[PDB]
């Protein structure tokens, strides 16, 4: 069910308490999000805790951190917040996030590129859903990432070689290469962006 | 082995396969010495080598080890004797009553896989009929295997006879006439066509059955003379033979076309010399087509009779005969393709040069082709051919040469010129034409990006009446010409470079890189060898560098900058500074062998705090392979293997 | 029957001149009478794959005009349009990308796979269709799914 | 349409009013066929459908049969006549849109209806100026299952080729365009590819039938190879195998293939080879094998491409397993913080100062597949490589074809690149054995790759089958020998069988370089006694091997081409020390020292 169970009630109670604690001290919310938590709880916390609109204040600071995991968490948190609170400040922070993604696309190595872009690419669907003005920047960034990853695929011999496929239909759903996996992830997030904007 | 009693060695090995007493390495060494002896001489040992190899293969199979290379090599050419001996060895060496399920499964799998490896099907069946095979395998899996091997090469039976609801239901005369007309349409044999037309004129009166199909088409030059035949049956028969033979020639059904044209020629010889000469022309055209579509495209020369017939048609000047210009075009193309330059440049009558423009063009092409080593007359013929083409590619002074086809100034139309070259397959002639059209395409402006060609020097550098030349038509023509030539020989690296240059001048750089990499791949067997400098010159490499820069693949620019005779650090350093790269960046640093480029990369990444990429570059510098003070052969080899790997990566990326 | 000889010329056109002139004539009478382009659909479908810029551009414009007049037959153009996007000829791909948003709004049920193909050829190719995909996606979204 | 149910009861009434004479009935039939031909505009397909259903009161059915025949003849005359303006037939202009349904109907193979529907399809294709013949042919190809149904398509082509031209290129282009778009779902895609493969094979099955038809299926399909190669990678296995079956037999274009086309075909082919080897095992590999063999035969560039891509895919991290290759936290933490004792002062501190790394490492459980399936996957790969490497081709029935040393050289150089790309000391001449102490890391990398990938030894003996090719693998042989020499130097056991892999590797190495004629027969047999020796003895023998290769060298110039058998030959006797007498002294002393066990092995190391 995922909605009609004791787990949902417990999540609501915990969200109420966390709402109270964040109201009492927003610095606790900032510290918790700098620590991070599993991203499976992100829609839960964003929907169930009204205090999270303050998270847009320290997301630009969290993005600036040198840890890759903190930046990944900032991107995912911003995506969920943008889904919840579609505001001009949210749009500005989303623009900053896309700019940061484009910037460190040319800073991260191949392993770092895989590690950063596998969790944060589905978040780009949320920015497109919330902000149609980001269509140009997000599609341009996706084209850049796809071209970089296609180059990386061409660098070495591959078990799949997605370069020569080139014409696949919607391949709806293993221990594969990171580069072909990232290529497939780019294709899938582009498909999700298109389907949302056409259905 | 010392005494040469090799049959005893084979028997000992077969017996040992049951006991496994002998060392495996000893048996392999014996087989190796036997193969060495066979290679030195004594061809009778080939039987012995196969026999002991089969024995060792059976032993390795029973011991659960891989099949040798020599076994597969000997089974490249399976025979009755090889397979029956192998089955005999397997049966002798299995000992089913004593053998474990492990050995039984091993031998079963070995026979199964030998069955899959046989192209021929009789061998598969004869292994399947063997008692050991039947005992070891279940009937289900044996049936499945023979099903697979039978569907590997499935004989298929198909109905070629077209559908026919041909029954007298009712038997009215109209139904009979209609179904006879249907049979006539479907029929292609001239004898049955004659029978059908005889019957049709039988029960009808002046029906003129040549009208029975609108799709039967004859050239208008022949329609008047054919329809003037008096007898209705003869006129209809000649028209149907005309139409059907022409259509068969169109769809490359050349034998049937030959039958129809031979029948028509036999018919018209009785009472018409004009139609006889028309038939002779049609048989000549059909024979040219047969040769160029059959024994052609393989290099074997044509028979002298066809050459003489082509010459006879060319030199005949009968005015009354209606002539199709296409036959003259095909004759000139036939002469040019088969290197009959001497006939064109010496033995052609002058009236043919004056009247038929295709013959004049063929003479010009043959002359400028054969004279290439001798620059004196080659220059003059080149100027003549250049003048002819620029007259063809110019308009009379808005007018566009493509929209206003008639607006040309030359001996014939530009479209006619294109369609004539499309009949030409000879590589040197096409090379000449492409060089001429590339030279023409270059001189439209003072453009820096000028396309090169093999023989660009023999053409003149000046044009009277520049403004008459419609350079849009020239660009269109050279594009069609390059595409056609690559459709002729896709692996001509010169034409691939011309195509790439065209795409580069048009500012579409992905296609330019595609064709430049194709040109490099041709000359080096997909970069397994070094690309020749005459192909990948500094100019071609610079053009690929600009192609990569314009695509924002800046690390590829940095790598390609190392390909030059003098490495261009200016461009490499400028491109590495860019931060909108659309390539893999650090994944490409493995292809950099110059230590200066890597020093710049390290400095650049340190300057930007990109510490991970900085450490990748520092690791790249720290390879002992890349040490700048290594012996020059080691550095050259490092550069060469990185060259090969980078170019193959680019090949995969761009095609 | 009136444009039957024009269509026969169009089918038998081997040279660029014949094809260009018949296409220009058809362009004129379709500007006068757009309803006639239904009789040319197969031929101009074949002509969008042509490796000639003038002929290909004219065929694309006429096909788009025909689909604009009768949007029901846009789906009939999907295999040839995708073939043009998937062609090895790069100029054909560029032409198809140039006309991508218009055909996307004309089809709108296969626009998903059309834009997916456009992104794929832009990704494993070296072109940048982000502008065309973004424009098509923006206008299609604001027209279809809000 | 409204008069489709009324007849079902009014047919008796119609026959009752049909008592008019034969002449009047025939005139009425002529008027009726003319009217239906010249008037039917919208619902004519339904009219035709119920008419055929009523044709299949027996007199009504016979009347329907005769009317259908007369209508077919009248339509035939209407389409084929006057040749010049075109003629308009509204019946066919109504039937063009129902071409797919009409193709489906005739495909059901009735006793008599399918002939009428097929003839009508032929007439409709001739009638339509943008002829639907290619479309109808495509529908038949993509929907037919049995050869009897495929015969419908062949008969249609036979009926149309007498009037039309270019049907098959257009049909294939339309079908492939539909395939590469979302249309023509994988069932019909696989059907189309299977039927096309059937036609191509039928043509190559050179009977009188293909000659009579003159279709040139193989020639036409050869134009669409670029549109067919991506289908090998199609996720639906039926499509991929149908594409492989078609491409195995489809002739390549008349002149050649462009390098882009060749490379795309080769890459799709090797991917299909490995994918189908993984999925179906050896039996599902024949089509890809044949395709790659033809691609190898096309040109030396094709040969080098297919060999290097095949072995590179085989040694890739994926496909190695085919060939025996190798490979609430805080809530719980809070639970663990329950203090067992009250603590020093009522306050509890955690015992440890921290955690080294990210805690415990995962076990990293290994996995091994069946050894038999590994053996036969290696067999399929090696048979494919032998077919690619073999020269063309009773010609010495007991003999075998010669493996091309150029193809084997290609395999050798790609092997070296895959295993030891960092080839700084890549001279074919061997260095002093003291240099092994400088390249220890490289040699250990080579040894580890030989350990992990057992396929490397198989490829090495494949290379050694062609004599001069193993000269180019000199770096790999040298590195593996240095690794083994280090192992035997460091070995502390008294017996060599305690290191089973290193013993096996030393034996296989000496056997390969003997089979490659890099060693003479005497020094090529020491591997037989390795298993009975102490580590320092086998180390001394391998050092003797190294010394011999220093003296003579694995140089391809030493190999003399013998035109008698078309093979390269290394004759050690002309080398001046080919027996390796200084290097045989060590072997003889090792035999003499262990004569208690190596007495019977003395025959393997005799001088002649």
């Amino acid at each position: 069910d995922n909605l009609l169970c004791n787990l949902r009630e417990v999540q609501c109670l915990i969200c109420c308490l966390l709402h109270q604690m964040y109201i009492a001290d927003p610095n606790i919310a900032k510290l918790v999000h700098f620590q991070g938590y599993p991203c499976e709880l992100l829609p839960l916390t964003v929907a169930g805790i009204p205090s999270m609109h303050i998270c847009l204040d320290f997301i630009p600071e969290l993005i600036a951190q040198p840890e890759l995991e903190k930046q990944i968490f900032a991107i995912q948190l911003l995506s969920h917040l943008c889904i919840q609170y579609a505001l001009p400040k949210s749009l500005s922070v989303a623009r900053l996030a896309v700019n940061v993604m484009g910037t460190l696309l040319t800073v991260l190595t191949q392993a770092k590129r895989y590690a950063f872009f596998m969790p944060t690419l589905p978040s780009l669907v949320s920015f497109c859903r919330a902000f149609p003005p980001l269509y140009e920047d997000i599609m341009s960034l996706l084209i850049q990432i796809g071209q970089v990853c296609a180059s990386d695929v061409a660098t070495q011999t591959r078990d799949i070689d997605p370069i020569i496929t080139r014409l696949q239909q919607i391949k709806e759903k293993g221990s594969m290469d990171p580069d072909v996996q990232l290529c497939h992830c780019i294709e899938r997030t582009v498909i999700e962006i298109i389907n949302m904007s056409v259905s | 082995l010392r005494s040469g009693n090799y049959q005893e060695v084979i028997q000992i090995f077969i017996e040992d396969n049951l006991t496994l007493s002998l060392p495996v390495q000893f048996r392999q060494s014996v087989l190796r010495e036997l193969f060495k002896k066979a290679q030195q001489g004594n061809e009778a040992l080939d039987e012995i080598c196969f026999k002991v190899c089969a024995c060792n293969t059976v032993r390795d199979i029973l011991e659960g080890r891989t099949i040798s290379v020599q076994f597969n090599q000997l089974f490249l050419r399976p025979n009755k004797e090889k397979i029956d001996f192998l089955l005999e060895v397997c049966s002798r060496s299995v000992n089913l009553e004593k053998a474990s399920e492990s050995l039984k499964g091993n031998m079963a799998a070995f026979l199964k896989n030998v069955c899959l490896g046989l192209e021929d099907l009789q061998y598969v069946f004869m292994i399947s009929s063997h008692e050991l095979f039947i005992t070891l395998l279940k009937d289900e899996e044996r049936k499945l295997l023979v099903d697979q091997m039978r569907k590997r090469s499935p004989r298929v039976n198909l109905c070629i006879k077209p559908v026919t609801s041909f029954y007298d239901i009712p038997a009215s005369a109209s139904v009979n006439i209609g179904q006879l007309e249907h049979q006539l349409i479907l029929s292609v044999d001239p004898w049955r066509i004659r029978q059908i037309l005889i019957e049709l004129h039988g029960m009808t009166s002046e029906r003129q059955f040549w009208t029975v199909s609108n799709k039967w088409e004859v050239p208008s030059v022949y329609s008047g003379v054919i329809l003037g035949i008096k007898d209705n049956l003869t006129r209809d028969l000649v028209y149907i033979l005309m139409a059907k033979g022409l259509h068969c020639s169109t769809v490359k059904d050349f034998s049937h076309a030959k039958q129809l044209f031979a029948a028509c020629l036999e018919l018209v010889t009785e009472f018409s010399p004009k139609l006889r000469q028309v038939m002779l022309n049609e048989m000549l055209l059909l024979d040219i087509h047969t040769h160029e579509a059959g024994t052609g495209q393989a290099g074997e020369r044509p028979p002298s009779d066809l050459i003489s017939r082509v010459r006879g048609y060319l030199e005949m000047r009968l005015p009354d005969i209606p002539l199709r210009q296409v036959i003259a075009e095909e004759c000139v193309a036939f002469m040019l393709n088969w290197r009959e330059n001497e006939y064109l440049t010496l033995q052609v009558p002058a009236f043919l040069l004056q009247s038929n423009p295709y013959v004049k063009l063929g003479q010009l092409l043959a002359a400028t082709c054969k004279e290439l080593p001798g620059p004196k007359e080659s220059r003059r013929t080149a100027k003549d051919l250049w003048e002819v083409v620029v007259q063809i590619c110019s308009v009379s002074s808005r007018v566009s040469l493509i929209k206003q086809r008639e607006s040309t100034l030359g001996i014939m139309y530009r479209s006619e010129l294109l369609s004539f070259i499309k009949k030409l397959r000879e590589p040197l002639v096409l090379t000449i034409i492409l060089s001429l059209f590339v030279k023409l395409h270059n001189v439209r402006e003072d453009i820096v990006n000028d396309i090169t060609a093999e023989h660009i020097s023999i053409w003149p550098s000046s044009i009277p009446n520049l403004q008459s030349v419609d350079f849009e038509a020239v660009a269109i023509t050279v594009k069609e010409l390059v595409r056609y030539t690559l459709s002729i020989n896709p692996n001509n690296h010169s034409w691939l470079i011309i195509q790439a240059d065209i795409y580069f001048a048009t500012n579409q750089y992905s296609a330019a890189l595609h064709y430049y990499l194709q040109a490099g791949a041709v000359c080096s067997d997909f970069f397994n060898k070094a690309v020749p400098p005459d192909v990948y010159t500094d100019q071609v490499i610079k053009r690929m560098i600009k192609c990569c820069s314009l695509l924002n693949c800046h690390t590829q620019v940095a790598i390609l900058c190392q390909f030059l005779r003098e490495i261009d650090y200016k461009t490499a350093f400028k491109s590495l500074q860019e931060q909108n790269s659309h390539d893999a960046m650090d994944s490409y640093y493995d292809y950099i062998w110059d230590v200066t480029i890597l020093e710049y990369l390290t400095y650049l990444h340190h300057k930007r705090g990109e510490t991970d990429k900085r450490q990748i570059a520092i690791k790249a510098i720290g390879q002992t392979e890349l040490n700048a003070s290594n012996p020059e052969e080691v550095l050259q080899l490092a550069a060469q293997r990185r060259k090969k790997k980078f170019l193959q990566a680019m090949a995969k990326l761009y095609f | 029957a009136e444009m039957a000889p024009y269509m026969k010329r169009l089918s038998r056109g081997q040279t660029v001149e014949d094809l260009l002139e018949v296409l220009s004539d058809i362009d004129e009478m379709s500007r006068r009478r757009p309803e006639i382009l239904s009789f040319f659909s197969t031929n101009l479908q074949r002509l969008m794959s042509s490796a000639e810029e003038c002929c290909r551009n004219l065929a694309f414009s006429l096909a788009l005009r025909s689909m604009q007049n009768s949007p029901s037959i846009a789906a009939a153009f999907l295999p040839t349009f995708m073939y043009c996007l998937g062609s090895q000829d790069f100029e054909v791909v560029q032409t198809a990308l140039r006309n991508l948003p218009e055909y996307a709004l004309l089809c709108q049920e296969h626009a998903a796979v059309l834009l997916h193909r456009a992104f794929l050829v832009g990704m494993y190719g070296q072109m940048d269709p982000s502008a065309q995909i973004s424009e098509a996606l923006r206008i299609l979204h604001m027209e279809a799914v809000m | 349409v409204d008069c489709l149910k009324p007849p079902a009861v009014l047919s008796q009434l119609q026959q009752h009013l049909q008592g008019f004479p034969r002449e009047e009935l025939d005139n009425m039939l002529n008027l009726a066929v003319h009217l239906v031909s010249q008037a039917s505009g919208a619902g004519a397909y339904r009219l035709l459908q119920f008419l055929v259903d009523t044709a299949m009161p027996d007199t009504v059915r016979e009347a329907c049969d005769r009317l259908i025949q007369l209508l077919l003849l009248h339509l035939q005359k209407l389409v084929h006549h006057r040749g010049p303006p075109p003629r308009l037939v509204p019946f066919l202009d109504a039937l063009k849109n129902h071409v797919g349904e009409l193709c489906g109907e005739t495909l059901r193979l009735e006793r008599k209806r399918f002939l009428w529907q097929h003839q009508l399809l032929g007439l409709l294709s001739v009638y339509t100026r943008p002829s639907c013949g290619p479309e109808a042919l495509g529908h038949l190809l993509s929907r037919a299952r049995s050869p009897e149904e495929l015969s419908l398509a062949t008969q249609l082509y036979a009926g149309l080729v007498v009037s039309l031209s270019g049907l098959l290129p257009l049909a294939f282009r339309s079908c492939l365009a539909r395939v590469h778009a979302g249309t023509l779902q994988p069932p019909f895609t696989a059907r189309f590819l299977r039927n096309l493969a059937l036609l191509v094979g039928w043509e190559q099955q050179g009977g009188e039938g293909p000659a009579a038809l003159g279709a040139h299926f193989g020639e036409s399909a050869s134009a669409h190879l670029s549109d067919l190669a991506p289908l090998l990678l199609h996720p639906e296995e039926e499509v991929a195998e149908a594409a492989a079956s078609l491409l195995a037999i489809c002739p390549f274009p008349s002149e050649a293939l462009s390098p882009s086309q060749l490379l795309g075909l080769v890459r799709a082919g090797v991917h299909r080879f490995f994918a189908s080897l993984r999925l179906h095992g050896p039996p599902g590999v024949a089509s890809a094998c044949q395709l790659l063999t033809r691609l190898s035969q096309t040109s030396p560039a094709g040969l080098k491409a297919v060999l290097q891509l095949l072995v590179e895919g085989a040694l890739h991290r994926g496909n190695t397993e085919l060939f025996g290759g190798q490979v609430a936290s805080l809530l719980d933490t809070n639970r663990r913080h329950t203090a067992a004792v009250p603590g020093p002062g009522g306050i509890w501190s955690v015992f440890h100062a921290g955690v080294i790394g990210r805690g415990l490492k995962p076990p990293k459980f290994v996995q091994s597949r069946n050894q038999q399936e590994v053996i036969y996957n290696t067999q399929s790969l090696l048979s494919l490589l032998v077919h690619c490497c073999s020269a063309p081709g009773c010609g010495e029935c007991w003999g075998a074809p010669i493996l091309s040393p150029e193809a084997a050289k290609a395999v050798a150089v790609t092997l070296v690149e895959s295993v030891c790309p960092d080839a700084a000391g890549a001279e074919l001449a061997w260095p002093p054995e003291e240099h092994a102490r400088a390249t220890v890391e490289r040699d250990l990398r080579i040894g580890r790759r030989f350990r992990e990938q057992p396929l490397l030894f198989e490829l090495l003996k494949l290379v050694a089958a062609a004599p001069p090719a193993l000269c180019y693998c000199s770096v790999l042989l040298r590195g593996l020998l240095a690794a083994l020499l280090g192992h035997w130097e460091a070995s502390r056991h008294p017996d060599t069988t305690h290191s089973p892999w290193h013993l096996e590797a030393s034996c296989t190495l000496v056997a390969v370089m003997a089979e490659g004629s890099l060693l003479p027969p005497a020094l090529g047999n020491m591997h037989e006694v390795f298993s009975q020796l102490a580590p320092f003895e086998v180390r001394l023998l391998l050092l003797s091997v190294w010394g011999f290769l220093r003296e003579h060298g694995p140089l391809p110039q030493k190999f003399i081409f013998q035109s008698e058998r078309g093979r390269f030959i290394r004759d050690f006797s002309r080398e001046g020390g080919g027996e390796g007498g200084p290097h045989l002294a060590v072997l003889h002393s090792v035999l003499h020292r262990n004569i208690d066990r190596l007495g019977l092995f003395s025959g393997r190391f005799q001088a002649p």
